[PDB]
RNA sequence: GUACGUGAAAUUGCUGAAAGGGAAGCAUUGGAAAUCAGUCUUACCUGGGUGAGAUCAGUAGUCUCUCGAGACUAUGCACUCUAACCUGGGUAGGUCAGCAUCAGUUUUCGGGGGCGGAAAAAGAAUAAGGGAAGGUGGCUGUUUAUAGCCCUUGUUGUAAUACGUCCACUGGGGACUGAGGACUGCGGCUUCGUGCCAAGGAUGCUGACAUAAUGGUUUUCAAUGGCCCGUCUAACACGGACCAAGGAGUCUAGCAUCUAUGCGAGUGUUUGGGUGAUGAAAACCCAUCCGCGAAGGUGGGAACGCCCUUGUGGCGUGCACCAUCGA
RNA sequence: CUGCCGAAGUUUCCGGAUAGCAGAAACUCAGAUCAGUUUUAUGAGUAUGUAAAAUGAGAGUUUCUAGUGGGCCAUUUUUGGUAAGCAGAACUGGCGAUGCGGGAUGAACCGAACGUGAGGUUAAGGUGCCGGAAUGUACGCUC
RNA sequence: UUGAGAAGCUCAGACGAGUAGGCAGGCGUGGAGGUUUGUGACGAAGCCUUGGGCGUGAGCCUGGGUCGAACAGCCUCUAGU
């Protein structure tokens, strides 16, 4: 529902394995309360719950297989890098997306 | 018991429940065809058409 | 009982052909 | 099942804000010349059997839990099959320190003691 | 009830088919026809209960009006069309189609057993009250409602006085006098129709 | 601190915060400030190992009750159980946000197709005939020519659309509600064991939070409403400076109704007498008077038998009360 | 303090009555016992009353017991009336006991009769601003 | 399936102004008998409160401050309520 559908040109999303990602991929990664050692009220620490390298590899993976694919089409590249805002002398309903 | 009062033009569980004909009913059958003729008399048009 | 009201019939015109008045 | 109130601003009897002889518990007005008999539209309302509340959601406090006045410390031990449905609330007068041992065992049964900590500043 | 139904439902047709021949005959001959009469009128109440004269007052009672906006469905007569007039600027009335008379007692219609207002949503609820006039359903209580039988009194004792709402869309422009001058009241014929369109 | 137990209201002064453009007062919905409460503190639940013993002992004794049921004192802590510690795995209620498939009520866009009228009228295209003009080309006057128009019929027609309906035909969009609490039922799909289902009222998937998100309560602001109370008989008049405490259908005799209880052709001890060691004016017992009172048939009809037309109906006994003829 | 039922405000005789309206029990009948009602039929000089069809609804009997015989209007006949009002008799309703939307505020006007709320839809009346809603659509009027 | 305070429990419909009047259930105050193995100098009653809670309401329960000797709930009786 926060997502507005436009009809901008599409690509091919055929050689991503969007199968990989499931309803716990997203999970969040359960605080289940290990133990702390009641101590550690006073000894604090943080795992800075960085990205594990599994994120960071097949971003630069699924991104390398259709990054291509908007080469193709002229003007997508700088089409995503850009933003969308709307402006006084502009209204939704009738403008078509 | 009924503690709902259920539509049974907008439920189609509940229609099913009180009439058991919603199995067949063909509301539009096609009873002509492109040879539908023409039936309007002459005395009848007179009279029509009359002032 | 009560006399019923009147169900449908024809009524032809050959003899009386219906006139056409003014107000 | 979530507990309602269908008014929350109490009555007040008619012209008991302006006049301290007149108190602001309810009073039903008596004479046929008043504006509130008559139910005129502006002036304030009244307690009538529309505005009663739900028989079963009923004496509960806003938790959902009824409450039960404790005066000592064989009242609270009826409350033991009744943990989950009343709050054990302590009498005003009981001294602090019989109340000091309510809290103590009706907190083995599992029971709320609304108002526990009167009296009672805690080491 | 399937067995009554099939027989029901391919009989309206039946005669509305022939009111299509009877008057495709007569139209293209030169002949005329008057219809097969309203035998069922259907009145719906358009004054509330202030003001009103006490000859009116017992009459509306006696077609269990109660109540702004309630339709009932009533056989209609001569002694019943002379009874209407009285009551004319109070009630409104006119030829129920076929859909009416489904979307009336489907949606909004409710019996009378132990003089309680309990609905039509079971045929157990029909076949206690009406089974000893082989009344077995809706469908059979539509039969003998919309094609006025026999047991049309005994049928239209069960059914409680239609309560419908405002109609979606409003009313007219000024309600209360008669329909043929704008407005809505007394006969509405075929109009009454659409009008019960808009209030279910 | 003798202006002395507690020390309410009117009422007065100071301090703090507000508000106030020839009216405040209050009610409703909310903003701002202040402040308050909520269990949320933690709890829960699940294995192994280590130790402890007791309701355990292929165990010995005491007492009270009734073979064994509890309370015990030993001794072991094996077999069972629970349980402290160490070791590990999984796991709210509280509030507020979403979103999904639903149910109820409802509103607003459509999509498709039947069925009807002059089997809509038009119209288009195409053959006849007729007519003319607000007279075109042509020459003010004329009849399709170098524009065309109208009327009648044929034909494309076995026409479209519109209008009025109907679909137990279909795509969506928004809004409020979630009452009830195992299964009982009506149903539909099944897949032949079943089970499942939009089918007798909501469940599921997540996310924020306890130096907290919501929720109140006060002062005030905004919007909208709001003729001063009681006695009178539209306004009035009459009462009202305010606060506190007092203050008005009570007791008794008689009569009648209704209800309750005790006894019942009876009923009522208390004028008295007897008794009462523990308020002995109580309770309890009671003589002789006395007061009030003191079975006729015929029709229904409550109920109950026997029925056999299941019932219906028949058939018998018929209370109170009511008619009918007896006295 | 809350809840439930809830009138008359006119008689009929003689301040007392009876009836009525509101009530309590007992006891009747599930029937044609009824009905501020409409049909059809008989008559009667479109109206009049009488009886058995429609339509609805359960009806009935007494016993014992409070309040109540004020009026303000609106409705139509209406005779006496006239500069001009009007005066009076009868019928029907409201209000008295009734709040609510409009009618700018008003009891006699238009709608509507009320438990506590949410969501929808309307009456009356409205949609230029105050004021929630079309400076909408159509055709004719007016200086 | 336990929901037998049968004075309880449970299911379903309709209804909701109200004057004189009629009926019913409750709230509160002072004393009396019974009861709470009742509360109280670790603070009873009262009083005040920009605190919280319940009931439709009469009212009740409670936190904080003040204060200093008595007091209340339940079932009945009683009225100078």
């Amino acid at each position: 529902r926060y997502v507005i559908a436009t009809s901008a040109p599409k690509i091919d999303v055929s050689g991503v394995s969007v199968e990989k990602f499931t309803k716990a991929y997203f999970a969040k990664q359960k605080r289940s309360g290990p133990v702390k050692k009641d101590e550690a009220f006073f000894a604090e620490n943080a795992p800075k719950n960085a990205l594990p390298a599994e994120r960071i590899a097949d971003q630069k993976a699924v991104d390398a297989k259709l990054l291509p694919a908007i080469k193709a089409i002229p003007n997508m590249k700088e089409y995503l890098a850009a933003s969308f805002a709307l402006s006084n002398g502009d209204r939704p309903h009738l403008m078509k997306f | 018991a009924h503690v709902q009062k259920k539509n049974p033009l907008k439920n189609k569980a509940v229609l099913s429940r009180l009439n058991p004909y919603a199995k067949a009913y063909k509301a539009n059958v096609k009873i002509n065809s492109e040879k539908t003729p023409k039936a309007a008399g002459e005395k009848f048009l007179s009279v029509l058409h009359e002032n | 009982q009560p006399a019923p009201p009147a169900k449908a019939h024809f009524v032809s015109t050959e003899n009386n052909e219906p006139v056409t008045l003014h107000p | 099942v979530n507990i309602i109130k269908k008014r929350t601003k109490p009555f007040k009897r008619h012209q008991s804000d302006r006049f301290k002889r007149v108190g602001e518990s309810w009073r039903k007005p008596r004479g046929i010349d008043s504006c509130v008999r008559r139910r005129f539209r502006g002036t304030i309302s009244m307690p009538k059997i529309g505005y009663g509340n739900n028989k079963k959601t009923r004496y509960c406090m806003p938790n959902g839990l009824k409450a039960f006045l404790v005066r000592n410390v064989s009242d609270v031990e009826l409350l033991l099959m009744h943990n989950k449905t009343y709050a054990a609330e302590i009498a005003g007068n009981v001294s602090a320190r019989k109340r000091v041992e309510i809290v103590e065992k009706a907190r083995a049964l599992g029971v709320k003691v609304t108002n526990a900590g009167a009296k009672v500043r805690s080491q | 009830i399937a067995k009554r139904a099939e027989a029901y439902e391919a009989e309206y047709r039946a005669a509305e088919r022939e009111q299509i021949e009877l008057a495709r005959k007569a139209r293209a001959e030169g002949n005329y026809f008057v219809p097969h009469e309203p035998k069922l009128i259907f009145v719906v109440r358009i004054r509330g209960i202030n003001n009103i004269p006490p000859k009116a007052r017992k009459i509306m009672q006696l077609l269990r009006l109660l109540q702004i906006n309630n339709g009932i469905f009533v056989k209609f007569n001569k002694a019943i069309k002379e009874m209407l007039q009285v009551v004319e600027p109070y009630v409104t009335y006119g030829i129920p189609n076929h859909k009416t008379v489904r979307e009336l007692i489907y949606k909004r219609g409710f019996g009378k057993v132990n003089k309680q207002r309990i609905p039509l949503s079971d045929n157990a609820i029909i076949e206690a009250a009406l089974g000893k006039y082989s009344i077995l359903s809706v469908e059979d209580l539509i039969h003998e409602i919309y094609t006025v039988g026999p047991n049309f009194k005994q049928a239209a004792n069960f059914l409680w006085p239609f309560k419908l709402s405002s109609p979606l869309g409003g009313w007219r422009e000024r309600k209360f006098k008669h329909f043929i001058e704008g407005g809505d009241a007394g006969k509405r014929d075929e109009h009454i129709n659409g009008l019960v369109q808009k209030m279910l």
